[PDB]
RNA sequence: CAGAGUGUAGCUUAACACAAAGCACCCAACUUACACUUAGGAGAUUUCAACUUAACUUGACCGCUCUGACCA
């Protein structure tokens, strides 16, 4: 006795006559990459992340937050091309960058973060932790 | 049958014998290389009996010596004399003789009457039922006037196409317009005779052809053409 | 299980693999280098290889034979005995390529007439009636040949 | 005392631990990240970031590397968490980037080894 | 394109110096290779069974 | 075997060093745009006979099929490269003979 | 020359923004060679404006493909 699967076989896409014609993984990373891809993505069987997995709610997480600012992406973009254009033209920087022993500010770039990429990291932090389900329900 | 000609063309070819000049930076990429060599290289024989002679020199029987071997050497290098990169048909510009351009590859092109102008065009043949376009390539290279030549035949599909219709003079249900198929050869020996040279063919490289080429001719050509 | 509906998900060895001339394409073609410089040779033996990974072509296998070691001989001034002059090394680089289009081959061939350095000689021909296939086998093919064959 | 997921021996890598220590090298960019065995992530540092981007001269070499694991050893120092783990590929292990890495973890305060489960 | 892999290198451990030199075939061309000894040019001769 | 054929190494300059690094980094570019030039021409040949042996089939069938046939005068070519310079019509180099040494 | 169609370096139903991303691709190291790996490099939103994020919505401009015009 066999039953008819209730979605797509994992492997079904892929032809078999041409097998020799396909182009093999020939490397362990890319197997590795593709199978974590994989992984990320739902099926109809049984499955770690069904048993160990969190449940989340499939309302979508209301916020509460400030409304986010806007800004002109491309004279951002712009200005950050040009500075990269003179960091690179900077012939000590690209020296020291061959040499691998070129150092960056710690201060200057978390500075720099706490502006641009600070919020985001926060919260995400503060998902981390749990504040947000013990507090606000 | 239909009413569009067809005609086989050949576009006769010949390879450079000799290497194209260098660029600066590819002699500055043998430079490093040749130092590399030099200085990942052991000892030869003749390096280790100078260095003998040296020391031997020093600290005091061999009649000659290694700089003396390489001096000959020299002198036999300036008596010999190498073959001349630079002929009397590059200094002429003699697009019709062989010895001209030995660094880039040339192509062959022909003179035809059509339409009251003569117009540069590769040599071509009607096609016969029968016989296969690279059989009308063979009777095209025969019918060549003068030309003794050996050909080398790659292959049998077309290498390029080129499609005209007659100019509202010629233009009939019969005889609509014409196709003509280009198929690509290697020259291994061979010359015309001194009979008809100005007014029989020409070489020119793939830079010039343009010149005597129509653009949309040329245009079909350059898809196949090449420049290495 | 067989039963259950995910029955064969854990199958692999349908996705593994378990010659004949066409009218259209060649069966098995071999292209030998003869030059001198065996760095030259080697240099373009391995170009004509990634040339052939690029254009997605098989290469049944890349190696070399023995070199054949041929003296130079000269003739002394003013006498009449041969005497050694120099010595010359030929090296010899074979790249065994299988899958070759006849349209594709005229490309190929061209291109490769035209990338040829100096002082190399190029000879791409069948190769087929020497193939003996005397390989010494595997344990694991051996083992399934001769499971095939009992 | 909290449990850690045992197991998977039979395949790569393994789960026992509470937090690690995952390095993506792409062909542009560079990625590290902490995350918990469960799922989630708990902290970033990537090449893609401006502020790492404005005094790096190319994201994809020693430097960017090195960089990388500096500025991630200072966020989970001011995160709080100092103990991770750390399971690469020989190959990547034996890599140059990756040791630095492991230099730049070291000099900031991060131990890549996690103290045993207290079972009892 | 002749010059694609004309400038190329030993990739050998051990080997000793070799030296820039021409070799003259018999019909005159001259090539450039790589001899022991600083001959810069050398020529093949006729072989007499040719003849 | 001997150490006597081994040369000293000179050591290499910090000036010469980055030179070194300089050339290096654009042969890459260098290589990639030579590259990128054979890749496009021969898309660009094979493009033109594929287009060519279309317009052939739309022609005549027979034609077509007779020139996808492959060929049986094929494959025993032979090319040799060229040379630094063009042979000498007028050359008559003294006798020799050539040994083979295994 | 006219009528329709199209637009991110090669590809992508990549681009919510925090950000122009992933892969292939190019060079050196190992290898006869290939491949893996390590260490390096090149890259793109065609250009102007619209209350403004706007490669993303609309125009003009620009660049390509298809069909008619011209046609040895």
């Amino acid at each position: 006795r066999r039953t008819p699967p209730l979605g797509p076989m994992p492997n079904s896409d892929i032809d078999l006559s041409n097998l020799e014609r396909l182009e093999k993984y020939r490397s362990f990373d890319r197997y590795r990459r593709r199978a974590e891809q994989e992984a990320q993505a739902p099926h109809w069987w049984r499955t770690y992340r069904e048993y160990f997995g969190e449940k989340t709610d499939p309302k979508e997480k209301i916020d509460i937050g400030l409304p986010p600012p806007k800004v002109s992406r491309t004279q951002q973009l712009l200005e950050r091309k040009q500075a990269i254009q003179e960091l690179r033209a900077n012939v000590e920087e690209e020296r020291a960058a061959r040499l691998r022993t070129a150092s960056v500010p710690l201060d200057a770039v978390r500075a720099e973060w706490e502006r641009t990429c600070g919020p985001y990291h926060k919260q995400r932090l503060a998902e981390y932790y749990g504040l947000y389900r013990d507090l606000f329900h | 049958g239909s009413p569009w000609r067809l005609l086989g063309a050949l576009c006769l070819q010949r390879p450079p014998v000799v290497s194209k000049p260098l660029t600066p930076l590819q002699e500055e990429m043998a430079s490093l290389l040749q130092q590399i060599e030099i200085e990942r290289s052991l000892y030869s024989d003749h390096e280790l009996r100078a260095l003998d002679e040296n020391q031997r020199l020093a600290k005091k029987q061999d009649i000659l010596l290694a700089q003396d071997l390489e001096d000959m050497w020299e002198q036999k290098f300036l008596q010999f004399k190498l073959g001349a990169r630079i002929t009397e048909a590059d200094e002429k510009n003699d697009r019709t003789s062989l010895n001209r351009k030995l660094d880039r590859n040339l192509v062959l092109l022909v003179r035809e009457k059509f339409g009251d102008q003569d117009v540069w065009i590769l040599p071509q043949a009607e096609w016969q039922p029968g016989e296969t376009l690279r059989g009308t390539a063979e009777r095209t290279l025969a019918t060549l006037s003068e030309n003794n030549m050996e050909a080398k035949f790659l292959g049998n599909a077309p290498c390029g196409h080129y499609t005209f219709k007659f100019p509202q003079a010629m233009r009939t249900e019969s005889n609509l317009g014409a196709k003509v198929f280009f198929f690509k050869a290697l020259l291994l020996t061979g010359d015309f005779s001194q009979a008809g040279n100005k007014g029989h063919h020409v070489w020119v490289t793939k830079d010039e052809l343009g010149d005597y080429l129509k653009p949309k001719y040329l245009a079909q050509v350059r898809r196949f053409v090449s420049d290495l | 299980y067989k039963t259950k509906p995910t029955h064969g998900i854990g199958k692999y060895k349908h996705l593994i693999k378990a010659n004949l001339g066409t009218d259209y394409e060649y069966g098995v073609l071999n292209i030998h280098l003869t030059a001198y410089d065996m760095t030259l040779a080697e240099s373009y033996a391995q170009y004509v290889h990634n040339l052939c990974n690029s254009l997605s072509i098989k290469v049944e296998e890349s190696y070399a034979m023995p070199t054949k070691t041929i003296e130079v001989l000269q003739l002394q001034d003013q006498g009449s005995k041969m005497l050694l002059d120099s010595v010359l090394t030929t090296h010899e680089r074979v790249v065994q390529i299988s899958g070759l289009s006849a349209t594709f081959a005229e490309i190929f061939l061209e291109i490769i007439q035209s990338s040829l350095p100096e002082g190399v000689r190029l000879s791409v021909k069948e190769h087929t009636e020497e193939d003996f296939k005397g390989r010494f086998k595997a344990r694991p093919e051996l083992e399934e040949l001769l499971a095939k064959l009992k | 005392v909290a449990r850690k997921e045992r197991g998977w021996r039979t395949v790569f890598p393994s789960r026992e631990f509470w937090h690690r220590l995952r390095v993506i090298r792409t062909q542009h960019h560079v990625e590290a990240l902490v995350e918990h065995q469960n799922g989630k992530v708990v902290v970033s540092a990537s090449t893609r970031e401006w502020a790492i981007k404005k005094h790096l001269y190319s994201t994809r070499n020693v430097v960017a590397c090195e960089s990388i694991g500096r500025v991630l050893a200072q966020r989970c120092l001011e995160a709080g968490i100092n103990f991770m783990v750390y399971q690469p590929t020989p190959w990547e292990a034996a890599s140059d980037s990756m040791k630095r890495l492991q230099s730049a973890m070291t000099e900031g305060g991060v131990v890549l080894r996690e103290p045993q489960r207290i079972y009892e | 394109d002749s010059s694609r892999a004309s400038l190329t290198r030993v990739h050998r451990q051990a080997y000793a110096r070799l030296y820039p030199v021409l070799l003259v075939k018999q019909d005159g061309s001259t090539i450039h290779i790589r001899y022991r000894e600083p001959r810069r040019m050398l020529a093949m001769p006729i072989d007499l069974d040719t003849l | 075997l001997d150490k006597a054929r081994e040369r000293p190494q000179v050591e290499l300059t910090f000036e010469e060093t980055e030179r070194r690094a300089l050339l290096l980094k654009k042969w890459s570019l260098y290589k990639q745009q030579e590259r990128k030039m054979e890749r496009d021409t021969i898309r660009a040949m094979l493009e033109a006979q594929q287009e060519a042996l279309e317009e052939l089939q739309l022609e005549s069938p027979k034609l077509h099929a007779e020139a996808i046939k492959r060929d049986p005068n094929l494959f025993p070519f032979e090319k040799e490269g060229p040379h630094y310079t063009p042979p000498i019509p007028n050359y008559q180099p003294p006798e020799g003979r050539y040994n083979d040494i295994t």
